[PDB]
This record gives C-alpha cells, structure tokens and sequence, in this order.
C-alpha cells in the first residue's frame, strides 16, 4: 500500500509463519526455520489494541434516545422531538461509520510501514556484506550459522568480524 | 550461492472483510467486529426486577382503576412499563386525563407506588356512595365502575355541599386523582344531583382548580354521550386537601404513595414476557452483548451497547493477507 | 550516459484545493462538489404545481375572506406559498385557535375538498344574511368571510340553536367555527336578544364551551369587537353538535381531506417559475446532480445536502507546477 | 511532500507527460520521451474514485430542515427549534469541511507515495549497473536501447545480461 | 574518519500528548487549548455592571415585593443574576402567568424604566390605602406589592371600575396586573361587595376576563387567600382598557422597554467581585485567549467554545527521549 | 514511528541542539559539534503552525448553549431542551476532542518523516564517498574540513572531488 512493502516489494505473505505477525525466514545449511519478531510484533499489537480502545470510549458518550409522548394538538413539538432524534442518531452514525472507515485504512498502512521499517533494520546492520535480491530477501555473500542469523535479529550483529569473508567472497 | 534470510509477514485462512475509504471488501488476517446485530425477541426482568407488563390496559386504565384492570389494583416494585400501542381498556367511561402526558413523564421516573385509602367510601354519610356505576364499565357483566375513584350521587332527593379535605400526613409524595361528570340536559342532572347550577373547587397551597359541568349533547363512545374528566395532583408529606362541591364531582378513595423514584421508562411493545432476564432492553427484545455498538433499535433501557443505524461495522485490525 | 527517470504529470490547470496544513494548493485535477446555483423561480414539484396564495393567509384561505375569492375552490397541489406578511388574513379582528397547530396538520395534506355541512339557506328562526361588516369589504361592499355564517336575531328574538352534522363520508373532514365578542349590552342585545349566552360544541373528542367576553378594545380594522375561531378533525362517523344562543359564527362550509402525503408550506415573495424541478427552496429551484449545496436551508424535494460553505472541492489530482 | 518524491526529490512535473499520472522519461541515442505508467497510473484513478465515491456514500443522510411556526407566548420552544436547526447544519457543514480538508491531505500524500514506490521499483531493478543522480534519476553503467527501456518499463530487466558491462565503466 | 551524522532535537520538556495508538506521548514542544480557570466571581461585562437579585426573583422586582425595595429604580444592566430559590418572589401567594416567557423577553431587555400610569390618587370611588397585609410585611408594619394596588370596597360599595390607558410613548411598555381570589363567600362580600366578580382587560391584542375562584386553600404565608398576576406588552398609539367590579389588583406602576440587545438571567449563588470581564459564567468568569474551554456550558459576551474534555493539548514538536 | 527516522533508526534525539528542530551532528579535522539546517526546521515551522491555526478555525463555529426555564408542567420539553443542549455538547466535544488526537498523530509522524527525507538527502550526495553506518551517522572514507560539511547542509557537495580518497581504502 502506502509504504510499499506489504504487496510491494513483497508480493505476498506466508502462510508458514504463524508466531507472530511480521518476523523473518531463514535458509542455511545448519537448518532452516521461521521465526516471529518479538520486539515488533510485540510494538504493533499494543498500538492496535490502543486504537480498537480508544475507539470505543470515543463512543461511549454518544446520544442516547428517550421516549416521549404528545397529545394530538401538539403535533409540531412531536416533529420536532423526532427530527431532533433522528439527527443525532445520523450525526453518530456517520461518526461511528466513518471513523472506523478512516482508522481501518490508516491501521493497514500502519501495517505496511512495520514491514518497510524492519527490512530497513536489517539492511542497515549488513550493508555490502549481503545483497538486496529486491523481493524482500538478503543473499549472504557469506555462511550464516543459527547463532549468526539470530543476532540480525538479536539487535546487534558482529560486521566487523564478519566483514572478512564478505570482500573475499565479493570479487568474483 | 545461498544461505539467505528473508523478511515477511503473517497470512491466514481468513475471509473476514474490513471497508475502507479508497477500497471495500479487503479480506485481512484477523478483525474485531463491534456491531451487535442480534436480541431475543422477547421481554425480560432487568436484573432480577421484572417490568411492569400492562397487558391491555393503559396508564390512566391503571391508575383510575378501570374494572378490567382489577389485575394491576396492587403491584410490586418494577423496573419498566408495557404498553401496548393502542390499549383497548383506557377508560370505560369517554371523557379526558387532564396532564395525561405530564403524568405518563412523572412515571418514567418512578420505580413504585403504594395505593392507600385517604377517603374510605363507607365515609359519605349524606351522599350515595355505591350507587353510581356504568355499563359502560362493567366488571363481571355487572355494571361497574373506576376502583380508585367514587362517584357520588344525591341520597333521598338532596345533595348537600362537600367540605372534605385530606391531610397528607405520610412521608412521602402523593398522587390524588379525582373528576368531573359532565351529564348531557338539566333533566340528567335533576337525576343523579338535585342541584342544577353545580362546580367542583379544589385546593392545596398549590392547586387552585374551580370546574363547573359543561351540560351539553354529545356523541356517544361507549355508549356514554355524558363524559368525565380527570386531573390530578402530587401532594406533599404535611401538605392538604380540600374538596368542595354540590354535585358532579367524582371523588377520591385510592391515591398512591410514590415511594421509589428510579430510572424507569413507559415502552411501547406487542412482543411479550419471557421469564428471562437481561441487563439491557429493547421494544423488539433484550441483549446479551459484549460489543460496543448494536443496531436492535433507539430506545434501549439499561447498561446497553451504543445505538448506531449500520449493518456491518468492523475494525481492521490484522494486515491485508491473500 | 543513457538515462531513465521517473517523474508526474503536470498540465494547464489553475483549480485550488485546501488541506489541513496547506492553502490554495494548485492541483492538476479537481472536483467540485458544491451546487452554488439556482434559477430564481418557484416551479412545480414532479409535475404538480404549487398553491400560491398570492396575499391571502391560510386562515384567509381556509376563512373564505372575502379577497380570497381566487382561492374558494382549489386543486391538489405540492407545496403552499404565504408571503410573511399577507395582507388578506383575519378580516375581522380576533384569534384563530391553535393556528400553527393546524398550518402543521396542513402540510401532510395535498387536496381539499369543499363541501356545505350546513346550508346557509336551512337557518329559519335566525337571520342568516347580515351578517356583514365594513372591516371585511368585498368589492367595497361590507361582506362576511364565506365559508361560515356571522348569524343574528330575527324578529327580536334568538331562539336556541340546536344543530348535528354527521360525518358520512370515507375521509377526514376539517371543519370551522367561531364566536362573537361584543362591545357591551347594548350591542349584544342589538344582534341576539339574549344578555347571557354560550356556544357549546361537541364530538367525540370535543366537548367545548365557549361565552362571549363583552368588553371594550380598541379598534383594528375599525372595529373593536372580536371573533375568536376554533376548528377540529371530525372523524368518519363522529358527529358535530352545535349549540348556542346568540353570538355564535356558524360553519357553511367544510374540507374533506382528500389527499395525504408530503407537502409544506414556505414563505418567499419569488414569483412562479412556470418550470418543473424535483428540488425548491423559498428563492429559487435547483436542478443539480452534485452532492451537496448552498442555496437556502429550506429545501422541499429530493436535494443535494446542505451545508453553508461557500467552497467545497475535492482533490483528485496531484501537485502542480 | 511527505514522502519526498513529489516536489521534494523530483523537483517538479513534466508538463511532457499526458498519457497518464506518473511516468518514465528516457534519453538514449535512438533518442528519448515519455511514456506513462500502465499499470500504476489505473492503480491510482481506480482508488481514487473510490474515496470521491465513498464520501458521496456516507454523506446521503443529513438532516431534514423543516420549518415550523410558533406564535407569540411561544417564545422559549421557537428559540429552542431555531438553535436546533442552526446547531444541526453547523454540524453537518462541519463534517463535511473537515472530512473534505483531511481527505485532501491524504490523497496529495497518495499520489506522493505512489511515485516513491515506482522509483523505489526501478531502484531495486537496476541495482549497482546504474548511477543514481538523486534528481528521481539512472544514469546506466551500460548501454540501454528501447527494448532496454521497454525492459525497464515492464518490470523485465535482466540483471546479468548487463551485468559484466555495467563494471568496467563503474571502475575506469 | 570523519563523520556526520543526521539528527533531532530533544529538550528538558514534560510535556504530553495523545494519539489513537498512544497515550502520554512526551514531546518535545506541545500548545495548550483548553482554559480550565475562572476567577470565581460574577463580573461587569464590558463595562456593564449585571443586575443582582440578592434574594429577589424576577416576579418580586417587577411587581415590588417591598422586601425588595433596592430594585426600585435600577440603572442599565448586562446580565441578570437570580439565586436558585430567592426568598422574595411573591410576598401574598399565588401565580405569576405566563412567568418563564416573561423571563425569556427580559433576556433580550437591558433597561426599564418604571413610569406611573395608573396614579394611586385616582381612584376616588374605591379604597386606594388599605390593601395590605401581613404576607409582605415591610419594616414589620403590613403592606403590599408596590407596582400594584390592592381596591377595597369604598362606604360598602364597589361601583364598576372603568379605565383606559394609552401608550404616548415611543416604547414597548410591560403592563402588569392582578387578580385576588376570595376564600369563603364571606371575605368576599366584606373586601368588593358584590358576590359575583369579574375583570376585563383589552388592548388590540389581548381580550382577557378573569373570574375569581373561591376556595379552601391551606395558608402559604399565612394567607388562604391567592392571587395570580398577569402582563401583558402594550405597544406605541395602542391602549389598555380594564374593567372590574371586584378582585382587581389595579396596576399603578409600570415599565417603559428603552434598551434591548444581548442580555441573560443565570441562576448563581456566586458574588460580585467587583471585577471586569469580556466572559461570564455562571461558577466565574473567564479571561483567557485560548480557543476552548472546560468552566461551563452557559457564558456570556465574546467567550472560548465549551467542551467536555478534562485535557486538550495539541502536539507542535516531535516525540521526545 | 511511521517513517522510521525517529526512533527507530536513530536511537535517540539531541539535548545538545537548540537552533532548530533537525540538524547535524559532526566530528572532523577541527572537532565536533551540532549545527542546525535552518531551513528544513523552518518548512515544519510554517506548516505545523498553519495546522494549528486551521484546526482552531474549524470550531470558532460551533454550538452555543442558553439558559431556558420551565414550569412544573413543562417537564416534558425542560426534558428536551435538556437532552438536545447536552446532545451538541457531546457532538462538539467528541469532534474537538478526536480531531486534536487524529492531527497529533499526522503531527508526530511529519516530523518523522522531515527527519527520513533529510538523511535520504545526505545520502543521495555522498554516495560511494562514505559509510552508512546505520545509526543516522556516515563514517567518511575521506577527510572533511568545514566547507565540505558546511556543503552537504549547504545542499551542494562537489562530489565528483573527493572521489579518489575514498577509492584508496576498499
Ligand atoms: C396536616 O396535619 C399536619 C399535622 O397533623 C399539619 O402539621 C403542621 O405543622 C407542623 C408540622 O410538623 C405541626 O407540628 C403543626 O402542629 C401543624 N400545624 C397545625 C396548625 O396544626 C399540616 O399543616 C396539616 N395540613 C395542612 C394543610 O394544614
Ligand atoms: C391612543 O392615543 C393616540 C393619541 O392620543 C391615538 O392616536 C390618534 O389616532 C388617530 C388615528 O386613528 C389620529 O387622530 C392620530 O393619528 C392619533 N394621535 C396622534 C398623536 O398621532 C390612538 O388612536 C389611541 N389609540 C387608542 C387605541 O385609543
Ligand atoms: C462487498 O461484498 C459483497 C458480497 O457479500 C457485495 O455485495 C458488495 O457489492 C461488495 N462491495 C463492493 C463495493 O463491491
Ligand atoms: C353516524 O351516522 C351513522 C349512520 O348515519 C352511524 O354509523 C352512527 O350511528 C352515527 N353516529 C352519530 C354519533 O350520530
Ligand atoms: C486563498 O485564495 C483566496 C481567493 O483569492 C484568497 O482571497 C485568500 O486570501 C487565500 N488564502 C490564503 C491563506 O492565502
Ligand atoms: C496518562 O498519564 C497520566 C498521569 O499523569 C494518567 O492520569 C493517565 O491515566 C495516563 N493514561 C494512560 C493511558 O496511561
């Protein structure tokens, strides 16, 4: 959408993974598995649940109608007790209506900006030391063990050792 | 020339939709729904309080105590009311509830009466207490009349002047009901009064009432061309009555103490009990919701979901998967 | 070196749009979706034309007075037009009872048919002409207002009138009636013999009592006597019974409410437009597909919404050099 | 704008490009043009119509102006029914302003975001074997003719068949 | 080597906004809307002193409630300021008609100015001096309403009242009157004389007849008896005309309309505070430049708009560490 | 943050920055320090304050609420009165009220965004000539006196110069 990532670069998502809501896959030789983003499925969740929260109060001061009757001769105060009514039974329609059509919209591209900002947090912890293929994946011009691939994702990750056999391996 | 890793997000099986300005229809992984769409169609106590259910009978039916009302002449705290659109026992006798509405209202906010005797009927000593009654109220095929209100007729060809007060010497609120007969010719009148120039003066450091009969010909409704007009008055604990008249006057016998005020509410509603119970009501019947919204009906009484006039309405609140 | 680069449009297009954080920002493509124009005319509504009661009143109308004679027999219409001041209301000064109460009633009410409860002709023991008075002229001449009878003693004597009307008819049936307020005895007993007088009116719903307040005001119209009207909704199969003895403004004429359904009535001092439109307003028609308007508040039909800016356009395109 | 390809980045608009929203221009020997976007230009007229479609949508119910007449002892009641009509088309003419005002923002922003992501496609496309001038710009490592262009254009370009010319001028 | 790096700015701010996802967001400059302070005061508003009740209601002042007597000549007001309950409203009890219209008409009035038009010294076939009673006592002694005067039966007789008044001057004038209802037919026969009463009052507009109502009330200020008081707005060149032949409580004093615009009557039991303001209500007034505020629904003069809300700060930097 | 710049990839904001919003923080030849980009700040300056302006202008039309009475026969239009002042009272408070939450977020995603479209710019002009480090800073391949930084705030980095240096160490 918006942010070009969900069904942007990244045509699609996958099925397999099912810890979390965004995360990253691997495939190296000592294995291959998912694995979900604790640290931003974690951020996401909360920010979602403040806004489904923050919704509801917003209602729950809305109008509430009252019965009331009238005799035959005051037909005009009836009329106007009941267009009364009505148009604010239509002002918070409309409000409810459309702050879920606005919020659902924003919740999306909420979505889109996550998965954008992640792919950026791991290109910027490799840099040269691994190619962008431009689907959402990282080539490792290196081999990455499951200790190695869980530290892109531990926060921090070890370039400078690992920059060796990254310029070696680039040359040809 | 492998050992890749790969950023992604979740998919599902999930055919949940959500709308949004620039698209509709947009399955996503998961989504909440906050519309409650669904009730039983059936009326219920709120909680544990049920509703006080007027069958056939209307308001005024029930106060003056119209002869086919006789099952509501003593009743236990309730919750809410039940009318029907179009009571078919009002009054038996044609005429008019003076305030009917401004009285309908004062009931929304009460939650119980207590019907006492401020003037027992066996206290007319130079009036004929018992005698008038119509077939236009009937009880048992026998003619009869209101139970909460007395009409009085002329003993042995005089009717003297009524001095009655009451004193309102309970603790709480009273609402007195009372009426006016208008008869249909002087000949009419010569009958049930003596008296043909007639009025009714009723006071308390409030009310200041004079009526005097319009004797006048007037279509038959239920089969009454004479017609009565009621009024009626809340008196305050320590406050007092005084009636006063030389004929026409239907007087008090019941009145009612308001004993519990409340959050109550008059509905209009065909639907009918259920032994069931709630915590929120509708004309259509009840709700056991979680959501924040519902599309039952406006008039809702108790803790209920917000009222909104959608069909569908529900956040998105995973991402769009295929 | 070879190059490719990607870039937008831009065009020939002036059209502004506003933003939260932004004025007047040039777009390359706009909709407008606010409706700021009207022909200045009252037209008819789906094909059928308004009531334009020129400068009668509904009371005028409804009254029959006597300059209101354009409008004694009228076809279904869609709306009604007043101007906020006729000049043809009351011509004898006094009250119309629940008067607004009763224009509503009129505004769910598309036709009326007139038709005479009770002949002007059938009043025996009374005078029924004369009747009459300056405040209400009639081509200059002193007249009454039509549909109702301003009835008098004959022979120096008022017997009491006892008369029934019973609603025999499908619809509902609008139905008025009046009194006399003299000036002192002398003129009480001028008219009607009687000193001490009532009118009593009565239907299922009804039971009336009505005694003439024989003061002195001063003078409107020149006069300083009052008729205070009254009316109701006889049912069908009610009956109204009239009773009096003196000072009574008897009912010549009724309305059959003949057809129901949505109408209203407007002031404005717009002449007709001699058009058709399925959208008025008290300054002019609208003809319009867009969503929303401007014109006017009051709208009868099916309109654009309003909204009281006087700009409203939507951006579809963007930026723009 | 807001996401810096619109007036930010890429200067300004071709008044050249009328086939479409947003689109390429190309300059080689056989020579150069413009050539709109197919695909993501009919992305953006088919979303956007939606939003002009969905606020004529949530706007058909608004409130009935009736007029009603009151007489003179009836003062409090007509002063009440005028503030309710002058409250309600205050509020509607509020709503309507403001969701226009905001919608505005955010279609400018869409048009924005969906040029950022037609570069940001190119981008990924190219890789190292062109120059990016920073101008919403390539200049290419190699020789681009139209069936080049058309290549780029369609989502088609081969990396490798490029590749090993792109490098020499990288470097000299 | 050398390096640059991109960044932002962060302050020792505390301050907080609110976003749909977030609560409390810190940020790094944040402009405050919401006024949440009054001087708890009632004010001049634009150098217009408000009128102060003290402990009369709008009935007591206009009709002179002698326990009220500092409102006798009042000076040009900007708003009005009655107590909840005010203990001097109607000395000897009864009713004041159509009383919360009145009130409403005072809310579009800004000055008075009380000129006799009935003069107590003309009545010579009636009792002028000896309408008072205990119910509004006045410096312990018995006495009455000033504005009005009480008519007692003269030598046992009671011979028809008949005055006319009419309105030379270029003003709406606010009439007011009175009626007294006997308790037994005894007190009436002592006070008028005559057993059967009445009182007529006209002007083109109205055309009123009062009939006492005898009966058994309980004491309300030590009086059975009751009297409902009546008003009416007499137009410029139009006239009054009243009649009575018992249980009229005659008008004497009454109020010229010289100033209209703005005005309001607020209920608060808050004192002057001897201060100036361009934004009153009723808890205090307000003199702030924000655009919303949280005192109170009801203000008056040039004033914030009221919300609900508890906070309202707008967030102007960025997020903050 | 929506855009990424605060916080995510740069960790933290400056305590030590005050001539405007956004900036540079740079270590060289001379020393290190903060300088501010004048300019950018002062886009966000301007339109920030329009946005306020604008959001204080949509509501100096609203509802004004007024003092009516009503006897002890009148409860059921005192009741009506009562429910439809408080019923505007709700519509606008609920508009003010979300309005100043749905804008506080666009507000706190703008500067989020400037931030991005700024170091998106700085590296647009150095290109091959330095490190990402990642962190919102750049590692020079070469060395940069003050004209030459005073020139990537500038908006003008001869890049084609400096060129060799950086071609020295890979
Ligand atoms: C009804 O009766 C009560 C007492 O029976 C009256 O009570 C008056 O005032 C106080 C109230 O606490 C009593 O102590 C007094 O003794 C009573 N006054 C008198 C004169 O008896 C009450 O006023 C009566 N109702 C009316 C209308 O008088
Ligand atoms: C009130 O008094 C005034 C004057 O005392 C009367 O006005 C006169 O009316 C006639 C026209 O009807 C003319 O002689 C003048 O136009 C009026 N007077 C002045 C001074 O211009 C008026 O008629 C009286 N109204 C009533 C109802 O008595
Ligand atoms: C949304 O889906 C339904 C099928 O349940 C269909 O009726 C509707 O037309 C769809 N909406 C649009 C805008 O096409
Ligand atoms: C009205 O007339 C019809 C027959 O003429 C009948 O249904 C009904 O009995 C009459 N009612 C009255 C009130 O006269
Ligand atoms: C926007 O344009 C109008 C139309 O001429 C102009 O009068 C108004 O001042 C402008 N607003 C601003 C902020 O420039
Ligand atoms: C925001 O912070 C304040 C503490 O001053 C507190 O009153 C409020 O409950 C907090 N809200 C949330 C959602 O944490």
């Amino acid at each position: 959408g918006l942010f070009g990532a969900i069904a942007g670069f990244i045509e699609g998502g996958w099925q397999g993974m099912v810890d979390g809501w965004y995360g990253y896959h691997h495939s190296n030789e000592q294995g291959s598995g998912y694995a979900a983003d604790k640290e931003s499925t974690q951020k996401a969740i909360d920010g979602v649940t403040n806004k489904v929260n923050s919704i509801i109060d917003k209602m729950n001061t809305q109008f509430e109608a009252v019965g009331r009757e009238f005799n035959n001769l005051e037909r005009r105060i009836e009329n106007l007790n009941k267009k009364m009514e009505d148009g604010f039974l239509d002002v918070w329609t409309y409000n409810a209506e459309l702050l879920v059509l606005m919020e659902n919209e924003r919740t999306l591209d909420f979505h889109d900006s996550n998965v954008k900002n992640l792919y950026d947090k791991v290109r910027l912890q490799l840099r040269d030391n691994a190619k962008e293929l431009g689907n959402g994946c990282f080539e490792f011009y290196h081999k990455c063990d499951n200790e190695c691939m869980e530290s892109v994702r531990n926060g921090t990750y070890d370039y400078p050792q690992y920059s060796e056999e990254a310029r070696l391996k680039r040359e040809e | 020339p492998g050992d890749q890793i790969c950023i992604g997000y979740h998919a599902n099986n999930s055919t949940e939709q959500v709308d949004t300005i620039m698209e509709k229809n947009v399955t996503v992984t998961h989504a909440q729904d906050i519309l409650e769409k669904t009730h039983n169609g059936k009326l219920c106590d709120l909680d544990g309080v049920k509703p006080l259910i007027l069958r056939d009978c209307s308001v005024a039916g029930w106060l003056l105590g119209n002869p086919m009302c006789d099952e509501f002449i003593n009743v236990p705290e309730w919750s809410y009311i039940v009318e029907k659109a179009n009571p078919a026992n009002d009054l038996c006798y044609p005429g008019n509830f003076n305030d009917y509405e401004e009285l309908k209202h004062l009931l929304s906010r009460i939650n119980h009466f207590e019907k006492i005797q401020i003037i027992p009927k066996s206290s007319w000593s130079d009036h004929e207490a018992s005698s008038g009654v119509s077939s236009a109220c009937p009880y048992q095929g026998t003619p009869s009349f209101f139970r909460n209100v007395v009409w009085l007729i002329k003993k042995n060809n005089t009717y003297p002047t009524i001095k009655r007060s009451y004193n309102n010497t309970n603790q709480e609120d009273l609402l007195i009901l009372w009426g006016i007969h208008h008869s249909n010719d002087a000949a009419e009148q010569t009958k049930l009064y003596q008296n043909p120039t007639t009025y009714i003066s009723v006071g308390t450091s409030t009310l200041n009432q004079r009526l005097v009969p319009k004797i006048a010909t007037r279509s038959k409704v239920n089969g009454q061309s004479g017609r009565m007009d009621f009024f009626w008055t809340i008196l305050k604990p320590n406050d007092a009555i005084n009636f006063e008249s030389n004929g026409n006057f239907i007087a008090p016998e019941y009145a009612y103490k308001i004993v519990k005020k409340g959050d109550s509410a008059i509905i209009k509603s065909e639907v009918e009990y259920g032994n069931c119970n709630t915590k929120c009501q509708t004309p259509i019947g009840a709700i056991n919701s979680s959501m924040p919204f519902h599309n039952i009906h406006p008039l809702t009484i108790g803790e209920c979901p917000k009222y909104v006039k959608s069909n569908k309405l529900v956040l998105a609140t995973g991402l769009r998967n295929s």
